[PDB]
């Protein structure tokens, strides 16, 4: 899912691509949605230095090995 | 530097055998118990550490050194060399292969070796000189003087044998102070563990 | 093997284990009501759940208002 | 007002303050686990040991951003006169949409981790108008 | 290192552990209420936050009556 900006309009809107690695592009949609909205919705929890996602496990993981 | 002639006055003096005609016990013989005496003393102390930086190929597969005591480090092009063996393995992890003073690699790489080692510089002849400090000796006289005590002249050889080895001992605690003084740090505190 | 088994619940935040009077703390649904706070080494992730949802149900107000 | 006194007034703006930016980057490095130095990392794993971290201080920076999660704090306007108050009525009801917006939550609680794992906690707002007047 | 580990809350603030009374203290917000005070020693960091909370909200104020 890419987002884009047309030139039609001034504002971005997402395009689906369906495609293999070594294949090419199987199906490419554009703005499947009639507002350009991207389907998914991400949170990380803890992100750290060189971008990363932390999460409860690190923090407690040297205990858990401990025990 | 200490001169041969005057180790072998002292033992001669000692053994009551300072007697220029006479001589029953054969400069040979002094000779060659001065050379297990720097053996054993070269040995326990470690005085001489020895560096050699060759180059081992297919062609010279063996380093040979001489009069090896030890190896205390292994450079093979600045990678260490960990363990060591006499058992020419076959493959596995990269080890250091010793053929009673020859040296190589087990699992062979072509490359250099750099190797520290302990040394004797030996001697052969009456007039030469042993390289060694001053303090060494009364620990070369009563560990040779030691050696030949125990020929079997006198009944109490042995009890004579057992005072010498106090007295070397004593000697060898004099020694291992000059050692301490020269190659070890001036330090008064230690320092705290840090993990 | 103790310590680090009663750290292991200290680090996640499960200390001050109030979880059972926080859950009958949100008894009261009346009209106008708050969080109503028990625990506090949680709200992080009670929070990023919280934007989350909030981000989800954007999405599907945009939707359901579009199709 | 040209690239010369902008750059000189960046590097000397910027090296005073590379010793905060510095202990900055340190007290965050230490709230997500790394919290062990170089050597000591090495001298633990050179007996083969595992190195064991105590994230003891991030429960503590959790706890106090727990209680500021849910007292987050709004600013109503009240009216100095009593000619003030069709004002000030009319303005906590336009801070509403500056309040109930999406970004007000996460950027109060990265201003508060922000501020107590540092010492800095910077907000910027801006009046974007996307394309119908609003 | 249990000395130092209660040494850690100590030095934070987080002694005096009533935050679970404090939030509970924040429940009458009925017409002219005082901060219903709990701790002492995190109160320079809620200080903080008051004042920038006050200079956002004047700004916010300045371009809401400008824009």
């Amino acid at each position: 899912w890419y987002k884009e900006y047309n030139e039609e309009t001034q504002s971005y809107e997402w395009n689906r691509y369906l495609w293999n690695r070594n294949t090419g592009i199987y199906k490419s949609e554009k703005k499947p949605f009639k507002n350009g909205a991207c389907p998914f919705i991400v949170s990380k929890l803890y992100t750290d230095e060189l971008n990363n996602y932390y999460g409860l496990f690190r923090d407690i993981k040297p205990m858990q090995d401990f025990i | 530097m200490i001169e041969v002639s005057e180790v072998i006055a002292k033992v001669r003096e000692r053994l009551n055998d300072n007697e220029v005609g006479n001589y029953e016990i054969l400069d040979s013989v002094l000779v060659e118990n001065i050379n297990q005496a720097l053996l054993k003393i070269c040995l326990e102390f470690r005085l001489k550490k020895a560096i050699t930086r060759s180059l081992i190929t297919e062609e010279e597969r063996f380093l040979t050194l001489n009069n090896l005591l030890g190896i205390e480090s292994v450079k093979l092009d600045k990678k260490e060399i960990e363990s060591r063996n006499t058992i020419e393995k076959d493959t596995g992890e990269l080890e250091l292969l010793i053929l009673s003073d020859r040296i190589s690699v087990t699992p062979f790489k072509i490359g250099e070796l750099e190797v520290v080692y302990y040394t004797y510089e030996e001697i052969r002849n009456i007039l030469e000189t042993i390289k060694l400090p001053k303090i060494c000796l009364d620990v070369l006289v009563y560990s040779v003087l030691c050696n030949l005590l125990e020929i079997p002249n006198n009944e109490t050889n042995f009890s004579v044998l057992a005072n010498y080895k106090q007295l070397l001992k004593l000697a060898k605690d004099n020694l291992t102070n000059y050692l301490s003084l020269m190659y070890s740090k001036n330090i008064h505190f230690s320092k705290v563990v840090r993990v | 093997a103790e310590q680090k088994r009663q750290l292991l619940r200290l680090l996640a935040g499960l200390n001050d284990e109030s979880l059972g009077m926080a859950v009958n703390r949100q008894s009261g649904v009346a009209i106008a009501q708050r969080k109503e706070s028990g625990l506090m080494g949680l709200q992080t992730f009670l929070k990023a759940t919280d934007d989350m949802d909030r981000l989800i149900f954007r999405l599907a107000v945009s939707f359901i208002c579009e199709y | 007002m040209d690239f010369t006194t902008l750059q000189n007034d960046f590097t000397n703006d910027y090296q005073k303050a590379l010793i905060a930016n510095n202990e900055f980057l340190e007290a965050k490095k230490y709230y997500n686990g790394n919290q062990l130095p170089q050597d000591v990392l090495n001298i633990i794993l050179e007996r083969g040991q595992t190195p064991i971290i105590e994230n003891m201080f991030k429960v503590i920076v959790n706890k106090i951003l727990g209680y500021k999660i849910e007292s987050i704090s709004e600013i109503r306007l009240s009216p100095k006169q009593e000619e003030d108050r069709a004002l000030s009525d009319l303005l906590n009801s336009l801070l509403q949409v500056f309040i109930q917006q999406e970004n007000y939550d996460k950027s109060m609680i990265e201003r508060d981790k922000n501020l107590l794992i540092g010492g800095l906690g910077v907000i910027q707002l801006w009046v974007s108008q996307d394309k119908d007047k609003n």
